[PDB]
């Protein structure tokens, strides 16, 4: 099972960019996908995620009402859209993947992933 | 024999498998009960 | 369905229909491989000597401690919201650990339960909605939230729970015990008919005594056996030719 | 349109063979003198059971659908007879719009007075009669089909003649079985209050006399619950 | 309260320990239903 | 209280999941094949690990 993260780069603060994150190989189920970010010298942090079935999503304060996720089950894809772009939303974005399935969707923010994407740099400039 | 006299106090305190058990501990009783005053009716009637 | 590679959740337990068989219940009763073995209203080894019209076996997987709640009239998040068995259940249930499958290193988390449900299932009722579950008065529109929680949720199967936590495949085995012609039979072996004698007959497991003579009554096609007033078996149509 | 359903819809309710003999049975049948809806395209409910009847010089009528959505995604029963062959499966069709995969089951097979039931899996009975609306009388329906399918129906359609369809009730019926086990006569034993004697006294004929049948018992219309005024609050706040 | 109305049902599904429960039941039914009439027809008698 | 002819104390070591078959009525393999209890067992069973 891999997760194959695309999109982001260099973009100008106020602008938007989206994040691609693909998953390969024989799955049995997915219960939710997660965005994380890690700036340099700072602890990797929660994002967003979203369940897998019925696509409830669950926002990090520092992203509600910049920040969408979203899901296409036929192509087993999870996506950022990352709006409004602030100079702290540069770090490396990495996809995660878990099976766990929770009745409390904001346990998405602290459960620990199962798999884990390569990571994908976004810098924001001036 | 039943852990009590009142139906509904069985039907709400209870689950159904125990609580078959006493109703037919109380049915048994109230059958019994009215076999005996038929019975004793018929004899009576008998009398009259 | 005992030898199947992966179950499903118990809240999405599989039914396979059994039918047209003949069915050697002793490679399960004497089988040293599970661990419960429960027949209600049934002893398995008369299983040998009778016909049904249809078995449903109904596959799932659970927690130990859980298994108890495979039974009649039991109640639990198992029997209430996942699978709920008839207080006039007759039939058997197996369970075996499945610690070495199902578990694994780091937790498996493929089997899930309902952990919440408006009303109690009806006997071998099947939900397997995923509906946002309204614990307030506001409704979700299907969005989760505060009193708004997702209705299923994930075992925690790893190899060091305790037994109580560990995963148990589970099997129940209902019979159709009506009054109609049955495809489902034990391996018993058939003998001669004798007539105008009082011999110990069974047919199709319909057990009795009494002298078997050529009738002259108007059976149709399809009528399997005859009653008197009392509700007692006066005619039977010869399971081995018409 | 409507006609009177006078006695029809009546069928062996088991296979039990029983001669010369009053049988007091409850099942889903059909009420006497019912409204029955009269056809001569459209998709119609299955609340719980259905009586079909149809009317034929021309054999119009070839078959029925059954299920939910009558679609795709969906197991639909289909039934089709052509000529000889009676074809039914449970597939997910792809149904046309205006009709007239994953199969879990397949198998194969005015005066003409055609008379079936279809109830809840599925159970098929049905009579066929030669006649001269809904033709006065009394007949009884042979079980001849039993899909062991398990298939959920909520609606049903016919695939083209008048017909006629009814609706089964679980209702106490009274089953008159002659010499050879053939049904001969019923009684609804709800139909009327003679109705409800008969049944009492298991037999068709009242003679003379007053006869106590039920019990008249007025419902509740409404739950009450009282309970002493709320006060003296655990010190939650605390 | 038995799980079938026929005795030989019953020998031929459960072992002892169970069937003879339900043969208790089925007993105690059959044996208050001779009873009754006994009781009947001893009253019937004393009219004739 | 109590005074008896005799008193038989069968002893024996069997696996913890199999106490519960040491008691009337049960079935399995122990109860089946190795020792079996009467249905009107009068007596005691006394089982420690
Ligand atoms: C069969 O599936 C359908 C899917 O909707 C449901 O059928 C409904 O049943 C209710 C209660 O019987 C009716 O009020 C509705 O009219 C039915 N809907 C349709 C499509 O007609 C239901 O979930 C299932 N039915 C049963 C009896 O299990
Ligand atoms: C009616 O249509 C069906 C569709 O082919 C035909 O039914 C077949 O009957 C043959 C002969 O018994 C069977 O072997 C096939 O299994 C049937 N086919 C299927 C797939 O149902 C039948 O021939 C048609 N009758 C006519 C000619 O009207
Ligand atoms: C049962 O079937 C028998 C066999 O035909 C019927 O008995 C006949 O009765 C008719 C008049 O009802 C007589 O003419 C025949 O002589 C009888 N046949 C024989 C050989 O017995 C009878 O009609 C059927 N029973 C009912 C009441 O339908
Ligand atoms: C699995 O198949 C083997 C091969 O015959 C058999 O010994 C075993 O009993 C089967 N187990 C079941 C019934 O699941
Ligand atoms: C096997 O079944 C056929 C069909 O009923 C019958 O003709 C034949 O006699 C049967 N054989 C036995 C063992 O009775
Ligand atoms: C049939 O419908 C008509 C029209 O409403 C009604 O007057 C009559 O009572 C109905 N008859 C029945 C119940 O069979
Ligand atoms: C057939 O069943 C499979 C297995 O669940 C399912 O994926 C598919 O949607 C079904 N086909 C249809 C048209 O319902
Ligand atoms: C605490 O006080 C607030 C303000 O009145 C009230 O709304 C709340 O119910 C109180 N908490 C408890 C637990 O009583």
């Amino acid at each position: 099972v891999q997760l194959v993260e695309s999109g982001g780069g260099l973009m100008q603060a106020g602008g938007s960019l989206r994040l691609s994150c693909a998953v390969s190989g024989r799955t049995f189920s997915t219960a939710a996908m997660g965005w994380f970010r890690q700036a340099p010298g700072k602890e990797r942090e929660f994002v967003a995620a979203i369940r897998w079935s019925g696509g409830s999503a669950y926002y990090a304060d520092s992203v509600k009402g910049r920040f969408t996720i979203s899901r296409d089950k036929a192509k087993n894809t999870v996506y950022l859209q990352m709006n409004s772009l602030k100079y702290e939303d540069t770090a490396v974005y990495y996809c995660a993947r878990t099976e766990y399935v929770s009745y409390l969707l904001s346990d998405y923010a602290t459960w620990p992933y199962d798999y884990w994407g390569q990571g994908t740099q976004v810098t924001v400039s001036s | 024999g039943a852990i009590s006299s009142v139906l509904n106090d069985i039907l709400s305190r209870l689950d159904p498998p125990e609580a078959e058990v006493q109703i037919d501990r109380l049915i048994t009783g109230r059958l019994q009960s009215l076999q005996t005053y038929v019975t004793q009716q018929l004899i009576r009637a008998a009398e009259i | 369905v005992f030898n199947a590679t992966r179950f499903a959740s118990v809240y999405a337990w599989n039914r396979k229909r059994i039918s047209n068989c003949v069915a050697d219940y002793s490679v399960l009763y004497n089988s040293a491989s599970f661990s419960t073995f429960k027949c209600y209203g049934v002893s398995p080894t008369k299983l040998n000597d009778l016909c049904f019209t249809n078995v449903y076996a109904d596959s799932f997987v659970i927690r130990g401690d859980e298994v108890r709640q495979i039974a009649p009239g039991q109640t639990g998040k198992i029997a209430d919201y996942n699978y709920k068995l008839p207080d006039d259940f007759t039939g058997c249930v197996i369970a075996w650990n499945s610690n070495n499958l199902d578990s694994k290193v780091g937790g498996n988390y493929n089997y899930l339960y309902r952990l919440f449900r408006k009303s109690n299932l009806k006997p071998f009722e099947r939900d397997i909605s995923t509906e946002i579950y309204q614990a307030g008065s506001t409704p979700c529109n299907g969005v989760e939230g505060f009193n708004c929680y997702f209705p299923l949720q994930s075992y925690g199967f790893q190899p060091t729970n305790g037994v109580g936590y560990q995963p148990y495949r589970v099997v129940v085995l209902s019979f159709e015990l009506l009054h109609a012609p049955a495809t489902v039979c034990g391996p018993k072996k058939s003998t001669n008919l004798v007539k105008n004698k009082c011999v110990n007959f069974n047919f199709n497991g319909l057990t009795g005594t009494g002298v078997l003579t050529e009738s002259n009554k108007k059976f149709l096609p399809f009528q399997q056996f005859g009653r008197d007033i009392a509700d007692t078996t006066d005619a039977v149509r010869d399971p081995q030719t018409l | 349109a409507y006609t009177n359903s006078f006695t029809r819809g009546v069928y062996y309710p088991d296979k039990v063979f029983r001669s010369s003999v009053l049988h007091s049975t409850q099942d889903l049948f059909l009420p006497f003198f019912s409204n029955v809806t009269w056809f001569h395209n459209p998709v119609l409910p299955f609340n719980d059971g259905v009586y079909f009847a149809s009317t034929e010089k021309s054999n119009i009528i070839r078959g029925w659908i059954f299920g939910t959505t009558l679609d795709s995604k969906t197991q639909s029963l289909l039934i089709v007879n052509n000529a000889t062959n009676v074809v039914i499966k449970v597939c997910e069709f792809q149904f046309c719009n205006d009709p007239f995969n994953n199969c879990t089951f397949e198998y194969v097979s005015f005066k003409n007075l055609r008379e079936f039931v279809f109830k809840n899996y599925f159970k098929i009975y049905s009579k066929h009669t030669p006649i001269n609306d809904l033709p006065q009388g009394f007949s009884a329906l042979e079980p001849l089909v039993d899909l062991p399918i398990g298939i959920n129906i909520t609606r049903f359609q016919t695939l083209l003649a008048a017909y006629y369809v009814g609706y089964l009730q679980p209702r106490t019926f009274l089953l008159k079985y002659n010499e050879n086990g053939t049904i001969t006569d019923a009684v609804d034993c709800a139909l009327d209050p003679l109705s409800e004697t008969k049944c009492t006294l298991k037999s068709f004929t009242v003679e003379k006399g007053i006869y106590q049948t039920s019990n008249f018992r007025v419902q509740p219309t409404e739950s009450i619950v009282r309970f002493p005024n709320i006060t003296n609050l655990c010190p939650f706040g605390e």
